């Protein structure tokens, strides 16, 4: 099952204050109106690729990120237990079916190479962004009221940065942790691409709107003109060029052959 | 050598009470001291090493402290399987010496003992031995006074005693007092009796017997 | 699992010799430091000797300096203790303990502490036990409970076990520690607390077993007159 | 450390995600030797490293010199071994008051500690620096200075340097932003550390 992320998935790209200004930036963002995978309970291991957008609506208790898991490689573990969130990069051995609840999904914490302790934040939508850039694992998040469960909210909200860990682990796959008691809960996963966005900073310095420069020709026009209003007229926004389909190498054919038979035979 | 004046020699505490056993030193031995728990008939078991680090596989209710020449040692919650004798051993200069040891027992309410005397069996007489046993069963505190009287004469130097360790079920002790005399001397006296004085008795209780069921 | 199974203890006349063994299994014996510690009957712990892997770095307690020799083994991984010129003060239960004195400055302590082996320095010879009943008073009216027991006399060496009525009667069995007499032979008394009204009706048979001599005795007690 | 580890089990504590101030230990006169290879001890406050490992052990004066790269001997060959290439710093001090038969060294020999220099025990700590295995997280300490307002000053805020007049402001920075820039990509204001305030430049 898939849903439309509408205009969700915008975060502050640079942590520098700007106000009453339209700023164009290129980074890993959630495309507007993109397809996001909806999960409801099952929780398989999902690819991480270049970054993940996560959203939920206290069933979700943590995340597991890594490359091979099963204690063979280092894997990031984030758990929200007893109002104190714990992050570890130990060689945890992951279960065939991870489940939390004392705890089991966070067992076998040995050979630790990084440990961090923080103050955790979580009818309410909780959005998260996880990205790995040059060894910096950046976590963004935002809490917002939600009045529907059918799909994403129709509102707009930019996600502020919360955590920056200089862990440096090549992360390729991830999985979530749900609070299993023996009551399924839904969550949404999107994927980032290096697309360019125009972000509108208000007089308070909060991002209030944004346009995805690759969503449609009108947004491309908005981006090239660096404005959310375009006057009547004709604007040049890009250049169309058909790309080649295949490479062909042509050389003269059978010419004289070297007498290798006269030496080997 | 290094001498330890571990004090007190014995102390009484109840279930759940906090226990402290001091262990001194000679010359600034820092934290090279170990602690051992020993049960009757059992080998010693480590309790606190390096004066602060608990051993693996030991319940967390056990804890140690102290450094230099004074070692505090702290028990948090007494458990009925924790009855034992504890020893502190210096481990700096070529570890040789131990501690004298302190007996830790559970404090309880004073209980009067049941006093009884056993005349010699006829089967024991044909072997040429006569033994007169007085039994002190289920008494507390351990303090008890035994007065042997033969022909109303207070006896001394001809009787032997034996004390059982702390029981696992009720933590109470048992005592046996044995009086030995020959068969020829057995025929030459009439009255055999053992008298026990104990805290649970307002006045000492005397149990008497006459040979030949007289 | 670490296991220090001890053997080689036994009976020696004063001035004799005896070799003790302390086998090891479950760990690298040759990479650890091994110790001997003894405890006199009813007394405190007293260290004996130590061999720290090498056949030259041996250390002894002041009370055994010169008389006791410690040694070890590779291959099968066992420990030895040569004891010479024994006196009456050397009677004690001997334990072999562990030690990781090599790297660890934390587990300086004796991680395991074997179960121990008993060595008795005495000229007395092995002898089987004599068992005598402890008869009660028949006219006892002090209470509803009567005390009964069997007296095991003159056995050597330890230990003994006590059962009752082949296991059919086990209520109130209490076994006392052994004591040493002036005759040089040990003594022990095992008693049972029972209701007084069952003395003359139910048959009370005490069972005494001694493993070193494989002796089992059954005796019945009847009130007098 | 109340008790140092043995050379047969030297300790390796991993230090990361912290500020390591080496000026107190450097100025401290309690150390017998402090030899650094590769970098001078006074620039470690500016330089940064990805991770640092602290190897702690006790040795003897007859071998205290042996803690160095490319050294031979019973300790160097069978015990704590320094690597062939660049290492960090070796710190050592005499511990005769505390460690002069509980201490042995690596087939096994014990130190003949007789408290009566060449044979005395020395406590050695080796700091190994990893400057490439990961993003760097362990930086030396940087001293702060007071901020002067309403004057042309040469400022350095968390690595952003420049010259200008620092004044009070009414620009509401959000809790997560540190400096703000005007149109044209130039700094208009910055948030001071230690006191968390918004200064216009
Ligand atoms: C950074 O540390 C300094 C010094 O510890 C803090 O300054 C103190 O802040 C408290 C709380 O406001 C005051 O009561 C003290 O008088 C301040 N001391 C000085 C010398 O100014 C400062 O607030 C800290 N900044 C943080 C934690 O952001």
């Amino acid at each position: 099952a898939y849903t439309n992320s509408f205009t969700r998935g915008v975060y502050y790209p640079d942590k520098v204050f700007r106000s009453s200004v339209l700023h164009s930036t290129q980074d890993l963002f959630l495309p507007f109106f993109s397809n996001v995978t909806w999960f409801h309970f099952d929780n398989p291991v999902l690819p991480f690729n270049d970054g993940v957008y996560f959203a939920s609506t206290n069933i979700i208790r943590g995340w597991i990120f890594g490359t091979t898991l099963d204690s063979k490689t280092q894997s990031l573990l984030i758990v929200n237990n007893a109002t104190n969130v714990v992050i570890k990069v130990c060689e945890f051995q992951f279960c065939n079916d991870p489940f939390l609840g004392e705890f089991r999904v966070y067992s076998s914490a040995n050979n630790c190479t990084f440990e961090y302790v923080s103050q955790p934040f979580l009818k309410n939508l909780r959005e998260f962004v996880f990205k790995n850039i040059d060894g910096y694992f950046k976590i963004y998040s935002k809490h917002t009221p939600i009045n529907l469960v059918r799909d994403l909210p129709q509102g707009f909200s930019a996600l502020e940065p919360l955590v920056d860990l200089p862990i440096g682990i090549n992360i390729t796959r991830f999985q979530t942790l749900l609070a299993l008691h023996r009551g399924a809960a839904a969550y949404y996963v999107g994927y980032l691409q290096p697309r360019t966005f125009l972000l509108k900073y208000n007089e308070n310095g909060t991002i209030t709107d944004a346009v995805d420069c690759a969503l449609d020709p009108l947004s491309e026009t908005k981006c090239t003109l660096k404005s959310f209003t375009v006057e009547k007229g004709i604007y040049q926004t890009s250049n169309f060029r058909v790309q080649p389909t295949e490479s062909i190498v042509r050389f003269p054919n059978i010419t004289n052959l070297c007498p290798f038979g006269e030496v080997f035979n | 050598d290094i001498q330890m004046t571990q004090s007190p020699s014995s102390l009484s505490a109840s279930v759940g009470d906090r226990v402290t056993i001091t262990c001194q030193a000679s010359q600034d031995i820092s934290n090279y001291l170990n602690w051992y728990q020993q049960k009757p008939g059992k080998a010693p078991k480590l309790l606190i090493y390096d004066a602060s680090n608990l051993e693996t596989g030991v319940p967390s209710r056990f804890s140690g402290s102290g450094s230099g020449t004074d070692f505090t040692f702290t028990i948090s919650s007494l458990q009925p399987e924790d009855i034992a004798t504890y020893y502190c051993q210096q481990h700096d200069a070529l570890p040789w010496t131990f501690g004298q040891g302190t007996k830790v027992e559970i404090k309880r309410t004073v209980a009067a003992p049941s006093v009884f005397i056993f005349p010699p069996s006829d089967e024991q007489l044909k072997s040429g031995t006569a033994s007169v046993v007085c039994l002190l069963n289920n008494f507390y505190p351990r303090e008890a006074k035994v007065q042997w009287k033969v022909d109303n004469a207070l006896q001394s130097g001809n009787s032997q005693e034996s004390v059982t360790e702390q029981d696992s079920k009720d933590s109470t002790y048992s005592l046996s007092s044995t009086l030995t005399l020959s068969k020829a001397d057995y025929e030459k006296h009439k009255v055999y009796a053992c008298e026990v004085t104990h805290q649970g008795l307002s006045s000492p209780v005397t149990k008497s017997f006459n040979r030949g069921e007289c | 699992e670490v296991q220090l199974v001890e053997s080689g203890g036994g009976l020696v006349q004063p001035g004799g010799s005896l070799r003790l063994s302390c086998a090891a299994s479950g760990f690298t014996f040759s990479s650890y430091a091994m110790h001997w510690v003894r405890q006199a009957p009813g007394k405190g712990l007293e260290w004996v000797s130590a061999i720290w892997g090498s056949g030259s770095n041996t250390y002894y307690a002041d009370s055994v300096k010169g008389r006791f020799t410690i040694s070890r083994d590779n291959s099968k991984n066992t420990l030895y203790l040569q004891m010479n010129s024994l006196r009456a003060e050397d009677t004690a239960v001997y334990y072999c303990a562990r030690g990781r004195d090599l790297a660890a400055f934390t587990k300086t302590a004796f991680d395991v502490w074997g179960q121990g082996t008993l060595v008795t320095v005495s000229s007395a010879s092995t002898k089987g036990p004599s068992v005598f009943p402890l008869a009660p008073s028949s006219k006892s009216t002090s209470g509803g409970t009567a005390a009964l027991g069997c007296l095991v006399k003159d056995y050597f060496p330890e230990p003994v076990t006590v059962s009752w009525n082949s296991g059919a009667l086990t209520s109130g069995v209490h076994t006392f520690p052994a004591v040493l007499q002036s005759s040089g032979l040990y003594s022990l008394s095992s008693v049972v607390t029972v209701p007084s009204s069952s003395l003359g009706t139910q048959t009370y048979i005490c069972n005494v077993n001694h493993k070193p001599s494989n002796t089992k005795v059954d005796k019945r007690v009847e009130p007098k007159s | 450390a109340t008790r140092f580890a043995s050379v047969y089990a030297w300790n390796r504590k991993r230090i990361s995600n912290c500020v390591a101030d080496y000026s107190v230990l450097y100025n401290s006169a309690s150390f017998s030797t402090f030899k650094c290879y590769g970098v001078s001890p006074t620039k470690l406050n500016d330089l940064c490293f990805t991770n640092v490992y602290a190897d702690s052990f006790v040795i003897r004066g007859d071998e205290v010199r042996q803690i160095a790269p490319g050294q031979t001997g019973k300790i160097a060959d069978y015990n704590y071994k320094l690597p062939d290439d660049f290492t960090g710093c070796v710190i050592a001090w005499n511990s005769n008051n505390l460690d002069s038969y509980n201490y042995l060294y690596r087939p096994l020999q014990s130190y003949g500690f007789q408290p009566t220099v060449g044979y005395q025990p020395y406590r050695v700590v080796v700091l190994s620096f990893e400057l490439l295995h990961a993003p760097a997280t362990v930086c030396g300490p940087k001293k702060s200075t007071n901020l002067v307002k309403n004057k042309c000053v040469n400022f350095n805020f968390n690595g952003l340097t420049g010259t200008g007049v620092l004044t009070e402001s009414n620009k509401k920075f959000l809790p997560f932003q540190q400096f703000g820039r005007d149109i044209a990509d130039t700094t208009d204001a910055v948030r001071d550390p230690q006191t968390l305030e918004i200064l216009d430049i």
